[PDB]
């Protein structure tokens, strides 16, 4: 894919963990928006943020979007055990599909 | 508001493929239907999507050929849901295509976020064997 | 579009077309019912301080007991039907709170005057 | 407080609750009847200029020889009712008197809408 | 002048006395009628955001299709019941016209007021 996540991210339960996503300026994030998604493997995803600052219903107030030029992240804040899960990220404007990236891995430690 | 998949079916290479994704609790119409592939190989893919009011589709340039988009007409139940189905066709299979496929629908009826994903059902599996 | 062309379309889409519907023996009591009718909430905005105008913004918070819904979640993804539907148990009381409101706002204005 | 439940007190207090009292063949006559006092005046307050508001200040200078009272021995020591008694056969010349003074304020509108 | 003693005067004359104007079984049909006009009217008025005023400028560009007319030809040189005449067939058009942009305007108020 254009787009690039980090292999994965960690730390502590409790602490705040950020996920970047990024590519081309064309694809991310010159007047793109960017959403996630958490999509733990052999199950259906769920979407948590969308243009780059609003949750999604259902969504904990502990996931929040912040943005960039040149990277969208993703953070979330008090870790726990439950967010140990793969996320992705896609761009996409109104007049386009969705561009996945290469997602990355969340673990949780102690 | 919940979205239902055919099962998981087995099928031989050039074999084309029929997908139903049953819907209720919402509007049939009121949303953008998506359909996503997932393979361990090459990640999430866009499918493209149809609309089911206006009949448009969008179809990602990699499934242009191959994949045909079709709903059914909705049929109401309540004065603000209705129930209905959109179905996927794939045409010449290949061991590349193999892998969970996905319903999803639209999260808003309008704004720049209108045909997001929102919703998804639980996926089936699609194998392809010689 | 037309008269309650806009009755399916989203909240936001809706408000373009507000003054589509703002204008608009047995016929003796129909053309005195449709005065009453009219006349109600004709009082209604002018007690808010909104006559005259289509929107009207007011000095009351929203009370999130009587929705948790994001403004998208309203406006770009309802209908006014809905809408209504959702407040309906609340419409009265809210119209209560912008009345208090306006008069506490017509007070402050006098003693403002009264000071200049 | 109710409909009228501010009858008995001060005019300064009576003030907070106007929009309370703003709020509302035999049959159909009796329809129409409540229907024109309305209108009446609404009439009267987009005569003065008045429409839409509650409190609506004047040019209007308050003549003495209707009332010699201060504003603390109106507002603080009266009631309405009591204050409209005091100057019961003054009525119209203030109503007269502020409709002359929106009449000057619409030819000086007039002047200002052509300069800019 | 008196009521409708403008009217054989040219239009820029009788601009002058709007404000005088503006005033003044088989009875209660009357008087069900004199009310139904007076809310046609007035309720035009508040859908154009004009309400309260006798003279009210709009956003709306005047077609020459309407009139081909100079200022000069027309408020100099006119009596309103020669005006009426000439865009007696234009006159529901330019109504629409008035409430499109009164309904844009508030919109744009708003989207201004969300920034404060
Ligand atoms: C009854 O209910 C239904 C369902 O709720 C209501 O329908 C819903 O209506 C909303 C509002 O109109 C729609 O949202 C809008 O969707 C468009 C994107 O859709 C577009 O892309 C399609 C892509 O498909 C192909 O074509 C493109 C062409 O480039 C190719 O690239 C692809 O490869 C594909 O081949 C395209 O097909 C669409 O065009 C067709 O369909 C539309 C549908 O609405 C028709 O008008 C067209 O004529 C044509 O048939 C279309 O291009 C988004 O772009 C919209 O977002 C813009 O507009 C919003 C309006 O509120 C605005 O808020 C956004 O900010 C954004 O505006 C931006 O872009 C504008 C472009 O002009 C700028 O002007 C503006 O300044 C700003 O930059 C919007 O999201 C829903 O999709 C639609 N839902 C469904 C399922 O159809 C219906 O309205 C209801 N009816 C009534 C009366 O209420
Ligand atoms: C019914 O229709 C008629 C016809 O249309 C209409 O009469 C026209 O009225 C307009 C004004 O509305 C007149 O146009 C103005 O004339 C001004 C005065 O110039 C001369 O006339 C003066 C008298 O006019 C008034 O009184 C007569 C009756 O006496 C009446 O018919 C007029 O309508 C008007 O009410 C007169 O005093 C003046 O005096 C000059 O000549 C005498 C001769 O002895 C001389 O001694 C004086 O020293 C002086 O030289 C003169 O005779 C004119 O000033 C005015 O222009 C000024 O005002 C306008 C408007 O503010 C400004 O734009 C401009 O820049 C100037 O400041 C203008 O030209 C028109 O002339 C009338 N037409 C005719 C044919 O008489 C009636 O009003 C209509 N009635 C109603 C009720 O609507
Ligand atoms: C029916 O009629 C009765 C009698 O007129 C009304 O009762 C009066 O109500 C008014 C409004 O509430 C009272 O006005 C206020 O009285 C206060 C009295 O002081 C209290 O505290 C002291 C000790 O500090 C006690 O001794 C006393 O008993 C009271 O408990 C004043 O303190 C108030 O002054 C403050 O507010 C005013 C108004 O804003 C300011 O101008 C002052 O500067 C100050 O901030 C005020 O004067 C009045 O006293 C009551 N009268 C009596 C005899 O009790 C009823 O209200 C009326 N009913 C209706 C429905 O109208
Ligand atoms: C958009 O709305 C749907 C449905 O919400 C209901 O229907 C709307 C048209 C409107 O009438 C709302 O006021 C109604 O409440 C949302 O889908 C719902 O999501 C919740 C949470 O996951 C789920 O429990 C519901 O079952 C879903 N639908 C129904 C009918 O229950 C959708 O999330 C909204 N999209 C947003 C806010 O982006
Ligand atoms: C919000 O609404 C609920 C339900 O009417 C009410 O109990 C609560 O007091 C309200 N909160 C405020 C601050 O008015
Ligand atoms: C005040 O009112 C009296 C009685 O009507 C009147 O005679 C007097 O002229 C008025 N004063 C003014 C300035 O109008
Ligand atoms: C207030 O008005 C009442 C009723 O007229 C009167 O009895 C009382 O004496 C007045 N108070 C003063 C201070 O004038
Ligand atoms: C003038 O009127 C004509 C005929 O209705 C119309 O086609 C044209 O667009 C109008 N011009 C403007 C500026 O509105």
């Amino acid at each position: 894919s254009v787009l690039t996540q980090s292999a994965s991210v960690s730390g502590s339960l409790g602490q705040s963990v950020t996920i970047s996503c990024t590519g081309p300026n064309s694809v991310c994030c010159s007047h793109k928006s960017i959403s996630w998604y958490q999509w733990p493997p052999g199950r259906a995803p769920t979407l948590i943020i969308y243009e780059d600052n609003e949750r999604a219903p259902g969504i904990s107030p502990r996931f929040s979007g912040y943005k960039s030029y040149w990277s969208a992240y993703l953070t979330i804040s008090d870790l726990r055990p439950e967010d140990e899960t793969t996320y992705y990220c896609c761009s996409y404007t109104h007049n386009s599909g969705c561009v996945f990236g290469t997602g990355t891995k969340v673990s949780v430690l102690g | 508001g919940q979205l239902v998949q055919s099962g998981a079916e087995l099928k031989k290479p050039g074999a084309s493929v029929k997908i139903s994704c049953k819907t209720s609790g919402y509007r049939f119409n009121f949303y953008h239907i998506n359909w996503i592939r997932q393979t361990a190989g090459r990640g999430p893919e866009w499918m493209g999507w149809i609309s089911p009011y206006s009949g448009d589709k969008n179809l990602a340039p990699a499934f242009q050929d191959r994949v045909i988009m079709t709903t059914d007409t909705e049929v109401p139940v309540t004065s603000f849901t209705s129930t209905g189905a959109a179905y996927m066709e794939i045409r010449n299979l290949k061991f590349d295509d193999t892998g969970t496929y996905f319903c999803a629908k639209g999260l808003l009826r309008d704004g720049s976020s209108t045909w997001l994903p929102y919703l998804w059902g639980q996926g089936t599996l699609l194998t392809v064997s010689s | 579009l037309g008269f309650l062309g806009a009755a399916g379309s989203t909240m936001g889409a809706a408000s373009i077309t507000l003054t589509v519907q703002a204008r608009q023996i047995k016929q003796l009591q129909a053309r005195v019912l449709a005065v009453e009718h009219y006349l109600r909430d004709q009082q209604l905005l002018g007690i808010w301080g909104c006559s005259g105008k289509l929107i009207c913004c007011t000095n009351v918070p929203w009370n999130s007991s009587w929705s948790n819904k994001s403004l998208d979640e309203i406006w770009n993804n309802m209908t006014w039907l809905q809408w209504d539907k959702e407040i309906n148990n609340y419409t009265q009381l809210i119209y209560r709170l912008i009345e208090e409101s306006q008069n506490q706002q017509e007070k402050n204005e006098k003693e403002l005057l009264e000071l200049d």
